[PDB]
């Protein structure tokens, strides 16, 4: 008989733990693993597939046009649409990578936030996307836009336009709940020449706009996410 | 490894930040590929983001309940919470099912916590010492009737016994009858015409039933039961986008009718911050 | 003078040509391939009708117009009555296969719109009725039809609603499957190589579909001034590696 | 040390450190690259 | 070691004695510098005066209360304490908090004990025994809003089940936003103009929600939480003076007013012993 | 199934002890420490810095 | 005295658990095998004799 | 462990399928010995059917 | 490690990995060929 | 011999044995020397 002294925590049980623990079926032996394409490994490996952003958020009830950012022609000097950037609320809450942040705590790192343009081939455009780093306020005109990080788009053959939030802080992480002290700026967009039709076209054309991470990218500190509860247990 | 490197002007014919997103790839651009930025480096894995550890803590995956009072005269044990059993599920409480529906197919080992803890509602002397017993009923088993059945004897069915008030540990191996186990099945289990449609023993991983050892004292005693899920040896293949509407059901993807909007209104224009 | 846009894709007896693509997707990073003795369970030999299974089907087409919502196919469903391919699926037990999909949708640099194609492995529908109703069978086997998620709820049949998948699940999300999409000023064809998904080997063609193909309108159809309001869509489809195992009698499906 | 015979029972199995996004992020069939024209 | 040397008579233009304090440095001067000495060892390491030593014994931080009672037609569980939170904090209980100050930025990973006991004020037949849940709410989680509540699954959050009577002990990284806790931050988290002072998140350590997970029993049984923690891998930068006054707020440096003289008055004269 | 004996003081909570633990956040990632100047490592290195005295204790 | 924590399921009785027990007969030695035909290690070897099946079921 | 291996047509004057039970034996006839297979391997030792396990618990 | 002296008090025994189906299916004194006649 | 697998769960630290008290108690930009005149 070996003497030992059990420490405080004998017995308690944390979820978080990790070990052995005896086999209810001894000696079993479990169906072969086949290949089957789409392994996962990391969150942070599907965090940088982009996803649509429910940018037009002012409808009523979900609508298939809450994708839908749109162009009017003949604006000049003017504001296309503006949101702050809290990753884990508002327009980014439903998206797939605001929907994984709030698995975690804190996230750092860059974001990438692409338009594509849908509008009539032989119609043109220029706009300009600015990030407004934290400090300032969301801008108010194209002039005050400008001054901060910003992409003139010019629309053409390559529909795609790839803005990137560079990670501009002092904290190196900030919270994926919102908060201020950690709070990451504003991202804005407006015309920087403007939207021309084509002859015989008419109406609003619209810009489709997604949010993936890049490489960049650090999430920590797991938690249960605000966007699934329940008030009694399914059954079948 | 660098999170950034060093990257200066550029006024060049060769733009990477213009692409076709209708081709179905995101193109990896970095900050440094449309702005002047400085060395910085990662300082950091991504450890605790890597399904193991996503789907390795304990989740509570089932709360039961049995009494122990006295069987005289109980046409229906099972009626009256003399013994109960539970099919083992991972889509019952909500929680962990959202994470698990992440993933279409997902092979773990699953390690069960058991905690069972006494109530005694009504005027009790005292409190008495209960020994529970959990017998694992894989399908095909003679299933309990009474709290004291042959069945309990349980031969050659893993069961553990363990106190009120106290916990159970043990841990399953994979017993899917595939390759994995899957979380979703656009199937039915032959060409019927009315049979269920989507939930499958391609998911099942048995059943459970549980009784007190003891007989009964004079007064009644409640005994509640948690049963908790650690995923242990984790393989996830093809992530889908997450669950955005309530669950209704185990085993459908069904939601609710007049359910809520679920994308935030902006309370002002698109134009607001 | 090769460009990401023109392209043909030649498979059995039929050869598809398109001037105006935008690449085209590999599930997954991977490309068809038959099953591996490793991998295999069923002892049987398996059947591979090459050349005569794995052509292209053209399904019927279909009419994008202002209000139309999106439509669903399943697979390997809409190919039950193509040819050879539909009547080995009938007959044999088992089968297995990949297929490249061509969704096709031209129209001229006045009109706008822009399509989602999608695949899903294993998309379990929801019911609309909530709860835990079923859907049943024939809803999920409309055949080369197809589901036309801008038709009535009907009973016994799936939930419609294009914001939630078919299944509590956002639209806008969708872009984690394989996919690629149609706006009219880019694109003209979406192609999409599915190889073979599954948590078994090989499984049953009839009682279980593998993947949905979907598409969706996402920025409305827009078309130039007078100009008739609609476009038609045409998908066709071509199973490749093919191979059929576990022959008999002729299996009979509800409805 | 495992104290136990089964493969099941041993404790969490350590970080993938594996990593690839291209399956999920670049599907495509002709190679893509940065900087290149998306469509030629 | 020696603690001093041998050293005899003087007679020098050399005088180390002699400095000037305008300079901000404190000269080493040594007895041996003005008397004769003669040799002796130190015999003493400074061992017990490291700061890892210093901040690493358990400190009671805190001390909360939650009663297991019949929760029906209670309108407020949080109200009735049926369960309670507590965001973390070394700052509420004085003792451990006047020995932090003494640094301005601190970073450790910290030992968490919780002992629990019960009391049963009003006659009961016995005393019943309970299990309490810990659950490690981080912000931005779900926060439980009745004693059993979805949020309690704690499906991805870390929680601890342990006895009444029993503690828990498990331990935390060092969950700090920065590369330190600052002790004191003269800052707002915004330039607004009503933002509150001093308080910051660059302190915040996470926050921790109890219950109990029993049903109740015929009597009601208080069971008392206490929360003690240890610091352990201590860095400590930026020595202050000590604390002088008296506290009256978690977060800021607000002293009472009419507080007393903290300096001892003499008993007589400049000039008394 | 190893025997053990259990001594007196099974069970303690001992302020003083220093034992491991479980860690509650399997995985996560500290912070990266940056420089910062003015580190302590003892009590003694501090009080060899001189103060003044409130001699005049007589108020 | 070596520190100890316990785990969850301490003291718990799994009916499929495999391990070492005191002997209540130190010492005792058991008979001599002696050798006896027929002797079976894997219910695997004998479901491949085949036995005859009551298809007529019909009684 | 090969399962099944690969085999293909037959003509035979050799027959494994034809026997006569009333020897008492059990003739260990195999699927490829009456259709065409392929190869599969076992993938599993059949452990659990031993007996200490059967009577182990 | 074997904590005890006496054999009985070791854990189970560990597979017998032995299996020779042939005392039971095939205890004839003249052996069989699969695929010679049966009865000759 | 650490049994769990974080660094967070190891016991305390072990004396910095450090100690330098010349950044608190002499940070003056022209070095003084005990016996030299403060003030030239």
């Amino acid at each position: 008989g070996l003497p030992t002294t059990t420490l405080p925590g004998s017995g308690q049980f944390l979820t978080t733990d990790d070990r052995q623990s005896p086999s209810a079926l001894p000696n079993y032996e479990p169906t072969p693993r086949i290949h089957i394409p789409g392994k996962v490994h990391n969150l942070l490996e599907i965090i940088q597939v982009d996803t649509l952003i429910p940018m037009n958020n002012t409808h009523t009830k979900d609508e298939v046009n809450s994708y839908l950012i749109p162009l009017n022609a003949n604006r000049q000097n003017e504001q296309v649409f503006g949101t702050n950037l809290f990753i884990g609320d508002g327009v980014f809450k439903t998206t797939l990578l605001g929907e994984i942040v709030q698995y975690y705590t804190h996230w750092s790192g860059s974001l990438r936030f692409s338009l594509m343009y849908t509008g009539p081939a032989l119609s043109s455009a220029k706009l300009i996307l600015a990030y407004t780093p934290p400090g300032a306020r969301g801008p108010q005109d194209r002039r005050e836009a400008m001054l901060g990080t910003h992409v003139v788009w010019d629309i053409g053959l390559q529909s795609t336009i790839v803005m990137t939030i560079p990670w501009t802080s002092g904290v190196q992480f900030r919270y994926t709940d919102p908060d201020t002290y950690t709070s990451a700026g504003f991202l804005s967009c407006w015309y920087q020449t403007s939207l021309i039709l084509p002859p015989e076209t008419t109406g609003q054309v619209y810009l489709l706009s997604f949010i993936s991470a890049c490489p960049d990218f650090k999430l920590r500190l797991m938690k249960d996410t605000q966007t699934i509860s329940q008030t009694v247990a399914l059954t079948e | 490894t660098v999170a950034s490197i060093s990257s200066g002007p550029k006024h060049t014919q060769k733009v990477p930040i213009l692409t076709a997103n209708e081709t179905g790839a995101t193109m990896p651009v970095l900050p440094s590929d449309s702005i002047e930025t400085r060395t910085t480096y990662m300082h950091f894995n991504g450890s605790e983001t890597d399904v193991e550890c996503f789907l390795g803590r304990a989740a509570c995956v089932h709360v039961t309940e049995i009494q122990n009072k006295d069987a005289t005269g109980i046409d229906n044990h099972r009626e009256a919470k003399l013994f109960n059993d539970w099919k083992i599920n991972l889509s019952s409480l909500v929680q962990l099912r959202k994470k698990l529906e992440l993933f279409t197919y997902v092979r773990f080992d699953s390690e069960y916590t058991i905690l069972a803890t006494a109530s005694q509602p009504d005027s009790a002397n005292y409190s008495s010492n209960l020994v529970v017993q959990a017998m694992y009923v894989p399908p095909g088993a003679p299933n309990p009737k009474e709290w004291d059945d042959y069945t309990w004897q349980s031969a050659s069915n893993p069961s553990v016994f363990f106190k009120v008030g106290d916990t159970s540990r043990f841990s399953v191996p994979y017993v899917g009858l595939a390759s994995a186990y899957n979380c979703f099945y656009d199937g039915y289990s032959h060409d019927d015409a009315e049979t269920q449609y989507g939930i499958t023993v391609l998911n099942h991983m048995g059943s459970m039933a549980f009784r007190i050892v003891n007989e009964h004292d004079e007064h009644k005693t409640l005994v509640k039961i948690r049963v908790y899920h650690r995923a242990k040896h984790v393989e996830a293949w093809i992530p889908r986008a997450p669950r955005a509407l309530p669950y209704t059901s185990i085993g459908r993807t069904n939601y609710p009718k007049n359910t809520e909007p679920v994308i935030k209104k902006r309370k002002g224009d698109i134009k607001s911050y | 003078g090769y460009s990401d846009r023109v392209q043909q894709i030649t498979l059995g007896n039929s050869t598809i040509t398109t001037q105006e693509a935008a690449n085209a997707v590999v599930c997954y990073a991977e490309w068809p391939e038959y099953l591996p003795d490793v991998d295999a369970s069923d002892v049987n030999k398996t059947s591979k009708p090459d050349t005569s299974v794995c052509r292209f089907y053209t399904l019927d087409s279909k009419t994008w117009t202002t209000g139309s919502k999106g439509w669903c196919w399943k697979l390997p469903d809409a190919l039950k009555d193509m040819g050879v391919f539909g009547q080995n699926m009938f007959f044999h037990s088992l089968g297995r296969s990949g297929y490249t999909v061509h969704v096709q949708c031209n129209a001229t640099k006045f009109h706008s719109g822009c399509l989602l194609v999608v695949v899903i492995p294993e998309h379990q529908l929801a019911s609309h009725e909530g709860g835990n109703v079923s859907v049943k069978y024939t809803f999920t086997h409309p055949g080369e039809r197809g589901i036309d998620l801008s038709s009535a709820n009907e009973v016994g049949g799936p939930v419609k609603d294009v914001l939630y998948n078919m299944n509590g699940t956002l639209l806008g999300n969708l872009l984690i499957f394989p996919h690629q999409f149609i706006n009219l000023r880019t694109n003209n064809t979406a192609t999409i190589v599915i190889p073979y998904i599954n948590s078994v080997p090989i499984d049953s063609m009839t009682r279980h579909n593998n993947v949905s193909l979907m598409v969706i309108p996402i920025a409305p159809l827009t078309v130039p001034t007078g100009a008739t309001p609609s476009l038609p869509i045409t998908v066709t489809i071509a199973p490749m590696c093919t191979e059929f195992s576990g022959i008999r009698s002729k299996s009979i499906v509800p409805q | 040390i495992n104290y136990y015979k089964d493969a099941a029972s041993t404790s969490s199995a350590g970080q993938s450190l594996s990593m690839d996004p291209s399956k999920f992020t670049e599907p495509v069939k002709d190679l893509m690259l940065k900087g290149a024209p998306a469509l030629n």
